[PDB]
């Protein structure tokens, strides 16, 4: 169910567990981000029965913040692998641990709520999120320029 | 496949809780928005016993208002008044009458376009987003005044009780364009009144017709809102009864398949043990 | 059915006296179609449902 | 001159000839009231029925003996068998008389009918009873409105409504006994 | 809580917890009737919102933190403070730190009376009740 | 769950046409007339294809659903659609000039 | 296609279709969720209606008759004709018959070069997209 | 009744009961259909209300008491009195009284003629129409 | 979802009658009087029939 949405690596963030997810081995700034990500994603999975028939319009804009935060976290958990360049399109990304914890602590506490949800899809860390975001903005501001030429009379 | 039945049971169970909660949400919103309809039912009466009630008028130009709901779990109210809108936009036509089609509500623009897209002009929506106020209905009436028709046509559901909602056609005649002419009965019944306004009758009937349009529109979109709530309250108790009957049938089916898989696994174990014993 | 009816048939009224059984019934998986209560309920001449 | 003989009784029978018979005849807002203009009666002596309305409230629906109404010419009175009148109303005070007692509604401006059977209909927009009004904010808003005189006729008409409304409201809260 | 039973019951409960858990379980049962209806937040009933906000108080009250077992007087003071209503100021996301801000704030001379007597005596039911109003809760 | 009232217009169209062809696949059998009373209707193949093509194209949306139920072909559909309509007038007028006097 | 996989990846996809059909299964991934939600038809977004419109163009594109295997170059042009927009505004009931126009009315010389190279060269990327406008389409 | 079938006994049943029971099964099929169409009470069409009342009339007719089997001649007449008119005055509650009223008040030789003939002849139909008009129905 | 005083008078008479039959099915037990204080009552059959 993770993989049919295209999130690869298709790790379930909730059902996957570790013994290193103890706050007195990996610190508190790691444990708190991991549990807050799990809390937002389980809240969204609770929301998905009222989202699916009603449509995100009666949610008092506290649950809508939760849906947008969870969709950003869900896309940002995906990562293009170095060994999966053969499949989809993307050179792989190694995401160091501190950049992961800072990025998910940023998305978790509202520091990146103004960024779109698909700029998090298949990107390495949180500065690649913004670099894909501005690039997408340039793409949309440049999509409507090519409809006036390339229809006849090329330059041989 | 025996966890497909269990996840379907999960789905239908949370649906039957969602609709049991939305029935109570609609029942809460109906009881505080029932008193504002009853406070609004008085003010339409002086203009209807004053301007009369004249639906079958040969208006050169008309504006129709089908005021609908916005959210769409009402249970066939907006489709009912859309059928009434076409059944009166075929009835009133006798002279090649220009009609302006205007719908208030998001579920009116999506159906009246399927019925009459060529004459469809204005769309008002989010008119129930906080509450219905007379300033809002006045601004909608002023936008209906930017068309200068010869009549106005109002299609709304008359909230009688929490069960009965009747679609009502209400009309508003423009002052000197048809309103003073339709009172001309063997003479005139309008000239029995002493106009006490500042200026002549031509701009007291203008002000009074704009006020009657605002009052009819305000009472229409309050009464139709209470019909929307009290019909969603009974259209979310058929969802609970349907989700309860389907949960009963699916629970029976899941017990049948549970017993069958215990018996099937048992017969497999005995068949494997007897080939060695 | 016969291991249950070997018990529940000696609980009856003769011409001497009578035995009346108040038997606690556990419905196994909230399942009345389970064959343990579907066999037990055949003999049951009344029920007394205590509720919370 | 009455070439379109419309009504709550004619549209039902001309609607039988165009609408499909699956759809029952639509209602009309005259079906939901028993009081009219032409039908005589509704007096029975001294007291005539008043219908004080407002969009969000109905402040009075019982009968009174005499109404004092702030017309655009000035505060007039109606008796039971009064002449048919349609009165545009200035921002002023409506007083409903039933005997010794009286209720003092300050309205913001509307209309006030008296119908040919003598039934009256006070149709105002915002109507506050004179107790819950302060004499404080009116002076400050009047002073803010009495200095800003722009060129546009829109804001000049709005400010003139402010002057007349606040002047009459201070005049009606000042000399109260 | 809907499926966790104890066939012995409260006969083997610490008294002083039995005085307050008897209402804690009732309000949690009301919340379990009212849960999954809390996504309709703007469209209130204002009486089911009372059992909703109280059940959300009491759900975040009961959380612990992995091999920090709590002594029983601190538990019954915790569900006293949450049950009686001393923590309606605190929003639902700060009651894991509001209970930490009760044990550190209430003086530890009430805890040995509550352990010793093994019930909340009415002198103590005035003392620790008055002690929970001089508590500096992390509220806004 | 939701009923027909929360369907789209094209989905109400699909539901109506599908209810009509659900009834139109039924037919009375020549060997089941001894207990149903309805005589059996053999249907030719070209009649079947033309009739279902007409229901699909929208030639019979104005007909009710039960006019399609237990009939041979699309001519008998309209025969029963008229016969079905006619009984919506005549439900009465069997009071006098009968064959139920006493002496005759 | 929601449950169908090929575990060799795009290692052995035809290169004139590895670049066209990569954005085919993206728009059918967008089609598979927005069409089940609009089976109810609850609300409209008017751009989610577009990806519900274009994804249903591509479903009718991937239909095939029984014993008619289309070689490889007439499959990549019939998906170039839909993923580069040429079969948009062509009626959804008539895409299964509008694509015989793309096989017939487009020059037979554009398939010989695309089979020979295996990849849409820029001298063919624009020259074939200029000829997908020079075809007679039903509905038009 | 929608699921109960008996094919071999049909065209071998009682001839009078066969005359009066085809319309019985017909109007119960109509009753189950007009109950399945309007399952909950919001709309009163008033043309189905005849079927919705005649169906409950026949359903209250069909039920009987235990250990009291009825002869087929005292049963053909009692269902004649419901598939025809003769009981549309009695409301729904006294049909178990109206049935024994019809059976006791009618001439007991009608049952002998019906049992001997097997079918309701027009000579017997005339006297059955006569004697079922002059019965004192309890719904009055 | 409506309130107490929404329903009619003949229905709320059954609400009162059911609220006083639902109370009248209670019974103090003789074997409970050692841990309640209130004594127990054995009720005859026709007495129950008449009192209901």
């Amino acid at each position: 169910s993770i993989a049919e949405l295209g999130i690869y690596p298709a790790v379930d963030p909730l059902d996957s567990t570790s013994r290193m997810l103890n706050p007195n081995v990996i610190g508190a700034e790691h444990y708190n981000v991991a549990r807050g990500v799990q809390k937002v994603l389980q809240d969204y999975k609770n929301l998905q029965d009222i989202i699916a028939i009603l449509g995100m319009d009666e949610l008092s804009e506290e649950d809508k913040l939760t849906v947008a935060r969870a969709r950003k976290i869900q896309r940002f958990l995906s990562q293009p692998f170095q060994v999966a360049e053969v499949f989809t399109g993307t050179p792989g990304k190694y995401v160091d641990l501190a950049d992961t914890i800072s990025g998910f602590q940023g998305v978790l506490t509202g520091k990146y709520d103004d960024l779109p949800e698909m700029a998090f899809y298949m990107v390495g860390d949180i500065k690649e999120v913004k670099e894909k975001a501005d690039k997408m903005a340039k793409d949309i501001a440049s999509r409507k320029e090519a409809d006036n030429k390339k229809v006849s009379e090329e330059l041989k | 496949s025996n966890q497909a039945v269990k996840q379907r049971i999960r789905a239908i169970k949370n649906i039957g809780k969602i609709t049991k909660a939305m029935k109570m949400v609609a029942a809460s919103k109906m009881k505080n928005a029932q008193i504002a309809v009853e406070q609004s039912r008085g003010l339409v009466d002086p203009f209807v016993r004053l301007f009369g009630d004249f639906p079958a008028v040969n208006s050169n130009k008309s504006v129709v208002v089908a005021v609908t709901s916005d959210k769409g779990l009402c249970g066939g109210l907006n489709s009912n008044i859309t059928k009434y809108t076409r059944a009166t936009l075929a009835t009133t036509e006798s002279e090649g009458k220009d009609v302006v089609v205007v719908s208030i509500g998001d579920k009116g623009r999506s159906q009246l376009t399927r019925i009459e897209s060529q004459r469809y002009q204005l769309a008002i929506a989010d008119t129930y987003k906080v509450r219905v106020t007379f300033g809002q209905a006045s601004l909608i009436v002023e936008e209906l005044i930017k068309h200068n028709p010869q009549s106005y046509q109002i299609l709304f559901n008359k909230f009688r009780s929490a069960i009965s909602f009747k679609p009502t056609v209400a009309t508003i005649l423009s002052p000197d364009l048809l309103e003073k002419q339709l009172e001309d009965v063997t003479g005139n019944s309008l000239d029995a009144y002493d106009i006490e306004a500042s200026h002549e009758r031509s701009d007291v009937l203008r002000d009074l017709t704009e006020f009657h349009l605002g009052v009819t529109l305000y009472n229409a979109m309050l009464e139709n809102n209470c019909s929307e709530h009290a019909s969603r309250m009974s259209a979310m108790e058929n969802s609970t009864k349907s989700a309860g009957e389907m949960l009963g049938k699916l629970t029976l089916d899941y017990n049948r398949k549970r017993q069958a898989t215990i018996t099937t696994e048992l017969i497999e174990i005995i068949a494997g043990a007897s080939a060695l014993m | 059915a016969t291991d249950l009816g070997g018990l529940q048939e000696r609980i009856t009224t003769t011409t001497k006296g009578s035995i009346t059984s108040v038997q606690a019934v556990y419905v196994p998986a909230d399942d009345l179609t389970d064959p343990a209560p579907a066999t037990t309920f055949a003999h049951l001449d009344a029920t007394t449902v205590l509720s919370r | 001159e009455a070439a379109a003989p419309a009504g709550p009784k004619e549209f039902t029978e001309v609607w039988n000839k165009k609408a499909p018979s699956t759809l029952i005849v639509p209602e009309f807002p005259s079906n939901y009231t028993a009081v009219k203009a032409v039908g005589e009666g509704q007096v029975h002596g001294d007291a005539f029925p008043v219908n004080f309305y407002t969009p969000h409230s109905i402040l009075s629906q019982a009968q009174k003996d005499t109404v004092v109404l702030p017309g655009v010419d000035g505060y007039f009175g109606v008796k039971a068998s009064h002449v048919p009148t349609i009165a545009q109303l200035k921002p002023g005070v409506v007083e409903l008389h039933s005997g010794a007692e009286s209720e003092k509604f300050f309205v913001s401006g509307g209309f006030a009918f008296v119908h040919p059977n003598g039934v009256t209909d006070i149709c105002v927009l915002e109507a506050a009873t004179l107790d819950q009004v302060d004499p404080a904010a009116v002076k400050s808003a009047l002073a803010a409105a009495s200095a800003a005189q722009p060129t546009d006729e829109f804001e000049q008409a709005a400010n003139r409504a402010a002057i007349e409304l606040y002047s009459a409201l201070e005049s009606a809260v000042e000399a109260k006994a | 809580v809907g499926l966790s039973v104890s066939r012995v019951g409260s006969a083997a409960q610490f008294p002083g917890m039995k005085q307050v858990a008897g209402t804690l379980k009732l309000e949690l049962a009301q919340y379990r009737e009212v849960a999954a209806f809390a996504q309709f937040g703007s469209d209130l009933d204002a009486a089911t919102q009372y059992v909703l906000e109280r059940g959300a108080r009491l759900t975040e009250m009961l959380k612990q933190k992995q091999f920090a077992p709590i002594p029983i007087e601190r538990q019954t003071v915790a569900v006293y403070a949450a049950t009686k209503g001393f923590l309606d100021k605190v929003r639902v996301q700060d009651i894991v730190a509001a209970e930490e801000a009760v044990i550190s704030q209430v003086n530890p001379a009430v805890f040995k009376i509550l352990k010793a007597n093994g019930k909340i005596t009415p002198a103590l039911d005035a003392h620790l009740k008055a002690e929970l109003r001089k508590v500096k809760l992390p509220g806004a």
